[PDB]
């Protein structure tokens, strides 16, 4: 059918096992009909979404890793964790590539903006790094948090990168003049996930009350969606009943996915602003999800030690 | 009590913690040194093995690259259970035999072992026990047919008389390997005979004074099996106890022994422990299972302790 | 002269393989510029010139001279576009005898040995600029008729393992004769005589490999002498197998269209596709009286012949076989201090080098050591046992595994420590 | 336009890709609209080739597949890997059927005439195997190479097959007499794909110069076409850089397409003796290709795991 209404059905197409540990963050290769997850036992474990098999695992960390990342090119892998370091991988030998440091505190997010030369960092320092990818050296430094650093990620287009720390705020900033061009002070806890729009969403928001526009989720019973060329909160999503982790915008930039710590997956819309399918999805609490932008797979990541694909309908 | 018990653990492991970062940066330069003298070092005696690794120890201190100077070359590369496995496997106690074993334990082309003494080939008999071994020679008649089964049935074998090398083990000894698939397919002589991979090779050699080729020089590993003067002074004290004071040797080596046996259970202590406390998977202090692993490590303090007296009774001995 | 090296013979031999080598390099091509011509002028004069020599002092001298004549003998001329670094020539990127350059020709390469690998060798190979250079002169030798090699060099330096690569590619059928004990001279004339009958009446290429240590009598030589020089051996077909051999001969012709009686006519078509069809390389180490004793005792492999002197790896080659064998692997210190002594034993190394370079260096260093040492104790008077770049790629793998297993251990020892801390904690 | 005057024309139409190894063969459908490749991966992805995305991965095999081939319906599909096994698949369920066991070593290709109750198969044990599609067996072996056997193809009424082997030999055989009718060798080097003449082009090569005529591609840059009836070449086509890996007809009789690994698709008319087209292909070696006999398709696997579709102008 066609890909604008692909919401995953029940149940789970693929309930994959065989973490120790809680499950932090999961993504899609661009390319390749593979997927990588991550997990407390400081371990990369990577699975085929297309038949549930086993591929192999990655073991280069000595604490858990928190986050993930590819590249648009899909040979060099990103992850960050509790150590002090980042750690690349190639997708080609399958081994540790550069160690890298910097870092005094926990690092909880790690991207890489899609030119493929540098990656952003953002860590418990009150501070994100800029490192590079072909030397592994520190060249540039964000300053200006005052609290711990939750998520980062940068645009599509690679001129705006987007944080969102515990101190009820999300401070956006520019790459290039090393200044934050919109910050803000109107959420009421801490502010958890954030995505960007693509260039389908981006009519469609334009429509609905140009861009970019911003989605940020947190801690304070609300979901709402941001605009960088007002500064203000165009919407506010409410419906859930108890923490939100994971949030993430459809390929065909018209729906919404959204987990949170009540055990469910609740699509929206932003014409009606009500939930027309709310579905359970572990029995513990859910941490990450993530879309495929060509396929029709919804994976389910969660504390539960359990990682779950869904499909598409 | 936990606390007080484990507070033993704690001041050693967030020593150690501190130490791996460190540690991280030494072993680009220490296992260049470790590759270099166990791809290099073979032929060569105590004394031209010792002047080599102190000139590349030279040049990497020269070149600025941090190596790890006081440890030893030998125990970098050797586990203390694998070091008890070939002491009891017949080998000598020596540095240079016990980097002999590394090397053949850590292999890369098929070694050529030179024992004239006799040692070597004892050692790789008792070593490869569990795994049928067999002993033939180049000049054996039934050499051919006796590399075809081991070949085909992955089984270690040894072969003596190298001096009269058979030129047939070129492609064996070069790894001229043809991959059928996941199936191992290797070229001998008039035959494709499938290959094993648990198959390996030694040749040996009773004569130190022997010219190879330089073919078989590239396509074999030299070990040698030379004496030192401190095995032969191992050798000839422990001789001396053995004619005159044969109570004291004979404690001596049970001491010894125990002192072994010892040291091996610490180490199971040690690592008993790190991986019971590893996976408790909840609240230390809502478990039982935590109350016997106080009891395995409060039972190990005591023999621990006790190892002391014996420590005592073996340095009067040795004094 | 001679005196410096037994091989070192000019002859206007040279110079007509010279001028026919511009011929067929001018032959399709249809279309070249005075830069062109100096250019393929000077690659044959290198192939020429300075695959014989042993030492870089001579090789140096030879591309200065041919840089400095091509200067006097032809005026206001492009030096840059006539003569560069590369200077390579090669007949795989495209049906034509050009020039082509060092990139294209390595990913080539690799492209090609990919293949070759699952076909006949799964080994490895590291890739360097000695490595093309011997490919394409292996390559530019086996594509001529009755084209011998001879190359010199140390054993494990990969001579008879580049052979059979440029022997797959080129079309070749690689043979050995499989030599063990008891190998007797009947047993040489029995596999000389299936090589040739596959050579010549069943109308195959063969690249006859065959080694040094393969000789095992003078009945040997001789027999490879007579065969060089001549494309045939009297006396190796007598009895019935001559009469097998006749009809063997006269059903080739039959099949390849020629009408044929007699046995003269036969045999002298036989030679000719001998000749036409098979190829010999001859591998042995360098020395200098065995090089010498060789000459003396086999013309044909001095005459007959294209010497290849292949020699030990250089620093260069060691340098950059290291480097990416050890490419794979983290060897990266950002706050590395380059000592100001600056001890480099491989020149044009980069300054200041980084981590990797400093210990791909240090590599390089340990090889070299072992070498002045290996003299130092030959020089003393006791026994030596040569060293050969086999033993180098052992300890670059030996590196390898020693450096994964060693991270592999501390890693998950720390991994396990920090855990246990934060137990120890709740 | 016309069949007679299909040309494919740059670019490409679409750059489809997925595969985490080269891929080998590209093959069209019949009846229903499908392209499906085979790779170096032991996956044998089927593509759509009308809008150029992704349908389906079909994994059966555990080495790298070889070669594949279709019947007269279109609706059983069969594959050859490195693991000695022959499988049959259908597309009514797109499930394997019949897995085939028999050869010593790495199967090469695979064909099935039109009749459809018969498989011919040639491999690296210098032999071709004459099985039946009904019960899974070996009919009778033929045997009379000297070397490995690159690809084996039938004739039209399913009576005369031809393989290309490395001895620089192409045999045709009999299916009915069981013997080789006439061989012929004049290749310097390894002979790698060989064609048939399709109904409708006897009369084109008349004029340019009854059969049957024969196609055979080789690695010294050459492609020759063979009279089977006559034991002679007709003529030797050159221009290719690099080793020829596939020669193919067109629907109009007229046209030659080839492939081969100097990064290059060229289209030749042998009328006038020379090369009239020369397309860039891929950024590597060109494994493959195929024509659509209705429509203006051309599909071409690469090494670089990419499949390209062009569109015939
Ligand atoms: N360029 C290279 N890169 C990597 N390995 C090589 C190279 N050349 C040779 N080798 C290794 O060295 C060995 C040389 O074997 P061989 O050619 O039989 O020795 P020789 O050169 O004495 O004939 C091969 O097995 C190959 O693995």
């Amino acid at each position: 059918r066609d890909p604008k209404e692909w919401i995953p059905r029940p149940p789970e197409k693929y309930a994959l096992s065989g973490h120790r540990s809680p499950v932090t963050r999961v993504i899609f290769h661009p390319v390749f009909s593979v997927m990588v997850s991550a997990s407390e036992d400081a371990t990369i474990k990577v699975w085929d979404y297309e038949t549930g098999d086993f591929e192999r695992t990655l073991k280069g960390h000595t604490d858990s890793v928190q986050d993930i990342s590819f590249d648009h090119s899909g040979k060099l892998l990103a992850s960050c964790s509790a150590d002090m370091t980042i750690k690349l991988w190639d997708f080609q030998g399958f081994e540790c590539i550069r160690t890298m440091h910097g870092h005094d505190h926990n690092v909880s997010s790690v991207a890489i903006m899609p030119n493929g030369d540098h990656i952003v960092s953002a860590s418990r320092d009150k501070t994100i790094k800029m490192w590079e990818v072909q030397t592994g050296y520190c060249v540039k430094t964000f300053t200006g948090h005052r609290e711990w650093v939750r998520m980062v990620r940068p645009n599509q287009d690679g001129t705006l990168i987007a944080s969102c720390s515990n101190d009820q705020t999300v401070r956006v900033w520019v790459v290039a003049t090393k200044e934050c061009k919109a910050e803000l002070r109107e959420h009421e806890h801490v502010v958890e996930c954030i995505s960007w729009a693509p260039e389908s969403s981006y009519s469609s928001i334009s429509e609905a009350t140009p861009g970019p526009f911003l989605l940020s989720g947190s801690r304070d019973k609300t979901i709402k969606m941001w605009d960088v060329s007002t500064g203000m909160c165009l919407m506010t999503l409410v419906g859930h009943d108890n923490w939100v982790r994971g949030v993430l915008f459809h390929s065909g930039g018209k729906f919404i996915l959204s987990c949170a710590d009540d055990k469910t997956l609740r699509v929206w819309d932003y014409k009606n602003k009500r939930c027309m399918k709310t579905l359970n999805a572990h029995e513990h609490f859910v941490t990450s999800l993530d879309f495929h932008k060509t396929a029709p797979y919804v994976v389910t990541g969660s504390v539960d030690q359990t990682v779950k694909v869904w499909e598409c309908r | 009590a936990l606390l007080k018990s484990l507070s033993a653990e704690r001041e050693r492991w967030e020593k150690t913690s501190e130490t791996f970062k460190n540690q991280m940066s030494t072993i680009a330069g220490d296992c260049l040194l470790s590759a270099a003298f166990i791809a290099y070092a073979g032929y060569f005696d105590q004394q031209m093995r010792q002047n080599l690794f102190t000139t590349w120890s030279h040049h990497l201190q020269q070149a600025n690259i941090q190596f790890r100077t006081d440890i030893a070359r030998t125990e970098y590369l050797s586990n203390a259970d694998e070091r008890l496995r070939w002491q009891a496997s017949s080998l000598p106690a020596d540095d240079l035999c016990t980097e002999n074993a590394i090397m053949l334990k850590r292999f890369n082309r098929y070694p050529l072992i030179i024992d004239p003494s006799g040692q070597a080939t004892e050692f790789i008999m008792n070593e490869y026990k569990d795994r049928k071994i067999t002993r033939t020679s180049f000049l054996d008649d039934a050499f051919r047919k006796n590399l075809e089964s081991a070949l085909r049935f992955g089984n270690p074998l040894l072969v003596q008389d190298v001096e009269s090398y058979d030129p047939v083990l070129n492609p064996v000894l070069n790894r001229e390997v043809r991959r059928t698939g996941g199936r191992v397919l290797i070229t001998l002589g008039d035959q494709d005979i499938d290959l094993s991979p648990s198959f390996v090779i030694f040749l040996s050699t009773r004569d130190p004074t022997v010219e190879f080729p330089p073919d078989l020089c590239s396509r074999v590993t030299f070990v040698n099996f030379t004496v030192t003067r401190s095995s032969l002074q191992s050798q000839c004290l422990n001789e001396v106890l053995k004619a005159e004071r044969p109570d004291v040797d004979e404690k001596r080596s049970d001491l010894l022994k125990l002192q072994g046996e010892f040291q091996l259970r610490l180490r199971q202590l040690e690592k008993s422990l790190l991986q019971a406390l590893n996976e408790v998977k909840g609240r230390i202090l809502d478990d039982d299972t935590i109350i016997t692993t106080l009891e395995n490590l409060k039972r190990e303090a005591a023999e621990v302790t006790r190892k002391v007296e014996e420590t005592d009774i073996v340095m009067q001995e040795v004094e | 002269t001679q005196d410096t090296q037994p091989h070192y013979i000019y002859s206007p031999r040279e110079m007509t393989r010279w001028v026919r080598g511009i011929f067929e390099a001018l032959r399709p091509l249809e279309t070249l510029p005075v830069e062109g011509l100096i250019r393929i002028w000077a690659h044959e004069a290198l192939r020429l010139f300075q695959d014989r020599l042993v030492e870089d002092e001579e090789r140096r001298w030879t591309d200065e001279n041919i840089d400095t004549v091509a200067l006097k003998h032809f005026p206001n001329i492009d030096r840059e576009k006539a003569m560069s670094r590369p200077i390579l020539y090669s007949n795989w990127l495209s049906k034509d005898y050009i020039p082509v350059d060092q990139e294209e020709l390595r990913d080539y390469v690799k492209a090609r040995l990919k293949v070759f690998y699952e076909e006949e060798l799964d080994v490895p190979l590291v890739l360097f600029n000695e490595v093309l250079d011997h490919v394409l002169r292996i390559d530019r030798i086996f594509r001529q008729p009755q084209g011998h090699l001879l190359l010199i060099g140390v054993s494990g330096a990969g001579k008879t393992t580049l052979s059979r690569f440029v022997a797959w590619m080129n079309g070749l059928s690689v043979y050995q004769i499989k030599v063990h004990r008891k190998y007797t001279g009947e047993d040489f004339d029995e596999d000389l005589r299936t090589v040739l009958r596959r050579s010549g009446c069943k109308n195959e290429k063969i690249a006859f490999i065959m080694d040094e240590s393969n000789v095992l009598d003078s009945g040997f030589l001789e027999r490879m002498n007579t065969l060089l020089a001549n494309g045939e051996v009297p006396g190796l077909f007598e009895g019935d197998e001559y009469a097998t051999l006749m009809t063997q001969c006269k059903e080739g012709a039959q099949k390849e269209g020629l009408m044929l009686d007699s046995h003269e006519e036969l045999y002298k078509w036989f030679t000719s596709q001998v000749i036409r069809n098979l190829h010999v390389v001859f591998t042995m180490n360098p020395s200098s009286e065995g090089l010498k004793d060789r000459a003396a005792t086999s013309p044909a492999l001095f005459n007959r012949c294209v010497l290849n002197w292949f020699g030990d790896w250089s620093t260069e080659a060691l340098y950059q076989v290291g480097k990416e064998f050890t490419s794979k692997m983290d060897l990266e210190k950002p706050n590395y201090i380059v000592p100001d002594y600056m001890p480099v034993v491989y020149d044009k190394l980069p300054q200041p080098p980084s981590h990797r370079e400093a210990i791909v260096n240090s590599c390089v260093f340990v090889h070299q050591t072992l070498h002045q040492a290996n003299a130092r104790l030959a020089k003393r008077g006791g026994r030596t046992m040569a060293i050969t770049p086999r033993h180098y790629l052992d300890f670059i793998n030996h590196y390898a595994n020693l450096f994964h297993e060693k991270r592999s251990e501390l890693e998950e020892q720390q991994m396990h420590l920090n855990v246990g801390l934060r137990k120890i904690k709740e």
